[PDB]
């Protein structure tokens, strides 16, 4: 129950303001950045700032503090998911989100912040449905805003009827400093690109372990879905009954399902390293990179980052495969190898200098974090199986799919 | 300086008052003290255009407490705008009726809100539900 | 092209004859708390009409159209002899301004379908319209549901506006 | 989209 949805600058003046209830006075926005500094410098950097009986919830985009005030007992995750959905809607309109937009596209953004919320309540937050009655180029509102099926306005027609599925692996990993796996989980996300005609219905075929166990085919290759969180479009009770993903799809880009399993198959890229940190002289990185997966796939454009001392100097990089640039902006090396086959080992040996006079504060030990990406390969073993198009017309659509293996936060610890 | 803007506001041409109200809410965006421009932007409100009345509703919302005595001159326009075939302007007038926090105003605002409760198109119904 | 008002005491029929001039209808109208504005394209002159109601709390709210104001129409309510005295005092309170001197007067004798109403000369006697210096005034009998006398007042107004052939 | 797609069966009854 926000009382004023704010967008501030990085200083503390108002880019755009939109109050609803009168519970928070408009003068109360002026205290936000001093409270931010006075709570940030003492370890209490919290998303819920406090000013007497007036609270401050906020998220931080690149140049923007989407501040959301409240005075009573606000439902908090409501307001934060409201603010992230406002961020995603504005990124659907304005492909970048800066101060150049807000102080100049203020014709339409006040109307958006009138539409999204009344008396503190998020009510109509789909981007595509908000497009067809809020334009920057007005009729009656579409009934899709009022209708139960609220993410697909009827009357959409394309000449062909293409549906593109993108299955994205994102391996999260955190290997400890001894050489063992702490956590090998996989956050997978199926992102679909749907161009269909009318009001269709799709039923997705997965090789689920649970659906095969309800059928009687849990002895072939299947995926153990430890948890799945679907989009709003999937009728969840039909999934609760017999693992059935029934949904009226949206138009264009959307995220279908956000699953999260565990997998005790080996890590994809192994990073053994040593650090001979001689004091006040130099440092050595005899790091090796082997791949545990099969010898058929190729890892595109990997970026094996290794954090270095903050004030090192005169780098040398004797490699065998792949370029190095030393990036002192974040004080990191970026060991990049473009074409990376499976099962091979590429060795790299760096060598720096280090200052004589020691620093005032210590530097911290950030982790190695690689940025690999592999197509046509899944570590999970998940395969999509079927996708039925249901339509009163009845036609031949073309469901296309590809398999992407990426990283999530693929960190490996250092010494 | 603002007398020039009030003179643009007291014109009769559409593309003058549209730039006038955009200049008013551009001053209100950075928070320039435009509170003396209340009693004449109330006049340039009953318009056929829709991208303009959202800005005037925005001005009435942001300066409702600011002019507690002059704010009576919107209620007949509210009960006119809550009687339209296009439901968007009705529900817009409804969700602006509720945010105006003046006790002298809310005396006359009950019966059009009652009429907008039992309306057909569910947009204004769910908007009047929040206005309750 | 020229602007005009319709002010006066409440329930005098001014919004009724306003929307009768607009569409040609007698529609349901509440007692007017805020304002009304329409436009009437008559004889190639758009009569921009600004109604301000006559409730007791909104009678001090007349000055905020009196900035940049060209004309005036003061609609009386003939059937209220008790309220015509305070209507005259409100009229003189309006007519005692340094800003309203370009506005000509147009009194519509309204609701002239009852025998309790006065004729178009007795209202002049009750108001004292002969003592109006710098005021081009003109009385006319107007009825709402029939519509007679409205366009005669618009004719006299159009004679006041243009100064040509 | 330099990674090219593959076609899945539609019905799989
Ligand atoms: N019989 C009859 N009744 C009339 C006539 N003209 C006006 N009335 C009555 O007078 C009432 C006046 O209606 P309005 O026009 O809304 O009142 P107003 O003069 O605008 O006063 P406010 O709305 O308060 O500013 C109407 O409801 C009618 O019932 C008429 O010509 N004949
Ligand atoms: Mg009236």
């Amino acid at each position: 129950s926000a009382s004023a949805v704010y967008v501030l600058d990085l200083k503390g003046k108002v880019l755009i303001c939109r109050n609803y209830r009168g519970d928070v006075d408009m003068s109360e926005v002026e205290h936000f950045m001093p409270i931010l500094m006075e709570k940030e410098e003492e370890g209490m950097l919290s998303p819920i700032l406090a000013h007497g009986g007036v609270r401050f919830m906020w998220i931080k985009h690149n140049n923007l503090y989407l501040v959301a005030t409240s005075k009573k007992n606000a439902c908090v995750s409501l307001v934060f998911s409201f603010l992230y959905k406002v961020v995603q809607v504005f990124s659907e309109y304005f492909k970048e989100l800066e101060e150049e937009s807000i102080r100049d596209n203020f014709v339409i953004i006040y109307e958006l912040l009138d539409e999204l919320m009344d008396f503190g309540y998020p009510q109509t937050t789909d981007s595509k449905i908000l497009q067809e009655y809020i334009t920057q180029e007005a009729p009656r509102p579409p009934a899709t805003v009022t209708n139960a099926v609220s993410w697909r306005s009827e009357g959409i027609k394309y000449r062909k009827n293409e549906v593109f599925l993108d299955v994205i692996e994102a391996v999260n990993l955190l290997v400890s400093a001894n050489g063992n796996v702490l956590r090998s989980e996989i956050v997978g996300s199926i992102k679909m690109r749907v161009f269909l005609s009318g009001m269709p219905e799709l039923r997705l075929g997965l090789n689920d372990k649970v659906l095969f166990d309800n059928t009687g085919r849990g002895k072939s290759k299947s995926v153990e879905l430890e948890d799945v969180k679907f989009h709003q479009c999937v009728r969840l009770s039909r999934f609760e009954n017999d693992r059935t993903i029934s949904f009226i799809p949206p138009d264009g880009e959307f995220e279908l399902m956000s699953y999260r399993l565990n997998t005790h198959v080996k890590p994809l890229i192994w990073i053994e390293s040593v650090i001979e940190k001689h004091s006040h002289s130099r440092i050595e990185y005899m790091v090796k990179a082997k791949s545990q997966f099969k010898r058929r796939s190729t890892a595109n454009n990997v970026e094996i980052h290794i954090p270095v001392p903050n004030d090192a100097d005169s780098p040398k990089f004797k490699t065998t495969v792949g370029s190095v640039k030393w990036v002192p902006e974040n004080s990191e090396i970026v060991w990049s190898v473009k074409s990376f086959p499976g099962g091979k080992e590429y060795l790299m040996r760096a060598h720096f200098g280090l200052p004589s006079v020691e620093a005032e504060d210590k530097e911290g030990k950030p982790p190695i974090s690689v940025k690999f990406e592999i197509p046509y390969f899944t570590t999970s073993g998940i395969q999509v199986r079927y996708l039925k198009i249901i339509e009163k017309s009845g036609y031949q659509a073309l469901p296309w799919v590809r398999y992407i293996t990426q990283n999530g936060d693929y960190q490996l610890r250092t010494q | 300086e603002i007398f020039e803007l009030k003179a643009e506001l007291n014109s009769d041409k559409k593309e003058k008052k549209k730039e006038a109200v955009k200049k008013v809410i551009a001053s209100m965006t950075v928070g320039k003290d435009v509170s003396a421009l209340f009693p004449d932007v109330v006049n340039c409100m009953q318009t056929d255009n829709l991208e303009l009345k959202k800005l005037v509703y925005l001005y009435l919302m942001n300066y409702a407490k600011s002019q507690p005595d002059m704010a009576i001159m919107a209620v007949n326009t509210f009960v006119k705008d809550c009687e339209d075939p296009n439901p968007l302007i009705r529900a817009l007038a409804v969700r602006t009726m509720g945010c105006i926090r003046v006790d002298k105003i809310t005396e006359y605002l009950c019966e059009p809100l009652r009429k907008c409760l039992k309306d057909e198109d569910p947009y204004v119904r769910k908007t009047a539900a929040v206005c309750v | 092209e020229m602007r005009i008002l319709m002010v006066g005491l409440d329930a005098a029929g001014k919004t009724t004859i306003l929307y009768k001039l607009k569409l040609g209808e007698i529609v349901t109208t509440i007692p007017t708390i805020g304002f009304n504005v329409e436009t009437v394209e008559y004889k190639n002159i758009s009569f921009t009409v600004w109604d301000v109601g006559g409730l007791d709390k909104i009678r001090p709210l007349w000055r905020h159209y009196f900035q940049n104001t060209q004309g005036l129409i003061f609609v009386v309510d003939s059937n209220d002899r008790e309220r015509v005295n305070e209507a005259r005092e409100e009229l003189m309170r309006m007519l005692a301004e340094d800003e309203l001197r370009d506005a000509v007067l147009l009194v519509f004798a309204n609701k002239q379908d009852l025998p309790n109403a006065m004729n178009a000369a007795e209202i002049t006697d009750k108001l004292g319209l002969h003592s109006l210096r710098h005021r081009n005034w003109y009385i006319q009998a107007t009825c709402a549901t029939s519509g007679d006398g409205l366009y005669e007042g618009l004719d006299w107004l159009s004679n006041q506006l243009r100064n040509q052939k | 989209t330099s990674y090219d797609y593959c076609r899945v069966p539609m019905e799989d009854g």
